[PDB]
């Protein structure tokens, strides 16, 4: 119960952060450099085509999921990383240094048909202000090639130490989006005594 | 000694964190202080050889010494050395070199350093 | 290799239908994920523990009917 | 079972915890647990106190997981019997107990990555079983005593073989784990006196 | 063009061929909860 409860927590502050960037009736930059060949615009036509369909879907997977799967993942990770500061006691992980803030984790999910998230590690991401408001992608720790937005088939979801979210469709398109966690106090040192050290 | 006491900060500070990584037991129980009021005493409990198994000697007293982390004498190793054989001069002189005079070649068995 | 560069004055306008916000399910507390993986999971823990106490008691009439044994040795 | 005597003499010198307890969990739960075996190992536990939400820090004890059968390789001797079976990673986990235990109250181990509970009233029974081991080591006796007499090794031994032989059958001899879990009831402390007072 | 830049990796197969998302599963979370009720 304790674990089911922490991952809606989560879910829930995500998905409540992706809903009100997204709830403006918005037109998406393509925040990362990406070139993209001429002929090609019929991919990135068939993108902004399946776009809502996409992230109805990444919704409703990211939910239904059970809690077991979840939490190895990077979401209830930068979440612990974020309870981390708030918990007033010191804290450490079992097999990874430090998030180092600026650093985003991110969990790829498939695009095509049936959505399923593919990679059984997080991927350390670093974004970096680049030209005319373009943040720049570059990534020590782990080495997956199509990084975010580089290939089709690959949503790319990740959340900082400060629990600042970012999406990015394939080619390039998306959004930042805050995030606010709202939860207890009294239970911070239970999940941080069951999700990290405490020495 | 004269090793003993050029290597002094050596020797303390691996005296100390040498036998780390030992699980040493809880406080030493009482019954390790080994009795020595006992040697002299005219009137005490004794038995005589040949009747040690079970018999009706269970009023001896009992003590365990029990030695299981202290630091053993491989623990407390700092130094070892070994003679090479006699030397007039030394001169420096070159990168830095150290040139020898009239060394005699007289090779020893090696030394422990550890108290 | 002539392609398009990649510029921040791109945008790609996706068609959302307006009533994409109110999704009923969506941003409630989900209930009945949580409700559901409760009941399974006590429901097991309840299987579990019922094998776990007959596996003891298996040997209940055995043991009542052992024990009278010197009654008949005894007339 | 290095393993089981490896944590006893560690937890007996540092007293990390109140009292032990020695289990054997087989390859078909790790199977299900979605931890694998034949990977590097990593064993960590902590005990969880109900209600409360305060939990020891974690203690790390020395787990070796066997690959063939392991309920034998507690019973059987090497050189006379090989094993057969599944095989599953020998653990000993730190308790929290000494006037009345209190029920559910688990006690958390860790593997690589998944982490498994186990409630107290699940993993301390109330009646042991040792009235069947004498079963069993009249039959290992008489094992050894069946292999000194054929294989003709040392004079030392063949003595011991031969007043074995003079003291019970030769009869035959075969240790099989897996009957022991069945054929068995369990032994109460009274059984003697009723013998006794039936005497 | 220039920079040795990035390129995005387009879906090599024609546009037709490479399904619209989706999400099936009939397993359905409230009637569990009276199922198991």
């Amino acid at each position: 119960v304790l674990l089911e409860r922490f991952r809606n927590a989560c879910v829930r502050a995500l998905l409540a952060g992706v809903r009100e960037s997204v709830r403006r009736e918005p037109r998406m930059r393509q925040i990362i450099e990406f070139a993209i060949r001429p002929r090609d615009r019929e991919a990135v036509l068939d993108v902004a085509g399946r776009a809502p369909a996409l992230l109805d879907a990444f919704a409703r997977r990211l939910e239904h999921t059970p809690a077991r799967e979840m939490v190895d993942s990077g979401l209830m990770t930068a979440a612990a990383a974020h309870l981390a500061a708030r918990a007033t006691a010191g804290y450490v992980t079992f097999e990874s240094g430090p998030l180092l803030g600026g650093v985003f984790l991110f969990d790829y999910y498939s695009a095509g048909g049936e959505v399923i998230r593919v990679t059984r590690a997080p991927l350390a991401v670093a974004v970096e202000p680049a030209t005319r408001g373009q943040f720049a992608c570059r990534f020590r720790g782990a080495s997956h090639r199509c990084l975010p937005g580089e290939s089709y088939a690959y949503l790319c979801v990740g959340v900082s130490r400060d629990l600042r979210a970012l999406v990015v469709l394939p080619g390039g398109f998306g959004f930042f989006a805050t995030l606010r966690l709202e939860w207890p106090a009294a239970l911070v040192d239970p999940v941080l005594e069951r999700l990290c050290r405490r020495v | 000694d004269a090793l003993s006491f050029l290597l002094a900060g050596t020797r303390v500070d691996n005296a100390i964190h040498g036998t780390d990584e030992a699980d040493a037991p809880a406080a030493p129980a009482a019954a390790a202080a080994f009795p020595a009021y006992l040697f002299n005493d005219p009137r005490s409990a004794r038995c005589p050889t040949g009747r040690l198994n079970t018999p009706a000697a269970e009023a001896l007293p009992v003590w365990a010494p029990d030695m299981r982390g202290r630091a053993t004498r491989n623990s407390c190793m700092y130094a070892a050395y070994v003679r090479l054989g006699t030397v007039e001069r030394v001169v420096r002189r070159a990168l830095p070199l150290a040139h020898m005079e009239r060394f005699t070649w007289d090779v020893g068995a090696w030394e422990e350093c550890f108290f | 290799a002539a392609a398009i560069p990649g510029s921040a004055r791109h945008f790609i306008a996706p068609p959302f239908p307006v009533g994409f916000w109110a999704r009923p399910g969506f941003g409630e507390g989900l209930d009945a994920r949580l409700a559901l993986a409760h009941a399974n999971a006590r429901r097991r823990a309840a299987a579990a523990a019922l094998d776990n106490a007959m596996a003891a008691g298996a040997r209940l009439e055995a043991e009542v009917d052992e024990q009278l044994r010197p009654l008949e040795r005894q007339v | 079972m290095d393993a089981h005597i490896a944590n006893e003499t560690k937890q007996q010198m540092t007293r990390f915890a109140p009292a032990l307890v020695h289990v054997i969990v087989p390859d078909p739960l790790l199977a299900r647990a979605g931890v694998d075996p034949l990977a590097p190992f990593a064993a960590h536990a902590q005990t969880r106190y109900h209600g409360s939400g305060v939990c020891e820090p974690w203690v790390s004890v020395f787990a070796g997981h066997v690959q063939t059968g392991a309920v034998e390789s507690v019973l059987t001797l090497p050189p006379l019997q090989r094993p057969r079976g599944p095989g599953g990673l020998f653990v000993s986990l730190p308790l929290a107990l000494g006037a009345h235990f209190d029920g559910f109250t688990t006690a958390a181990l860790r593997v690589g990555a998944r982490e498994l509970v186990f409630t107290y009233d699940e993993l301390l029974p109330a009646r042991t079983r040792y009235n069947v081991d004498g079963e069993r080591l009249e039959r290992l006796c008489r094992q050894f005593a069946n292999y000194a007499r054929a294989r003709r090794v040392a004079p030392a031994v063949a003595a011991a073989g031969g007043h074995i032989d003079a003291l019970l059958p030769p009869a035959a001899a075969t240790i099989d784990g897996e009957a022991q879990l069945t054929r068995g009831g369990f032994d109460d402390p009274a059984a003697p006196h009723a013998r006794d007072a039936d005497r």
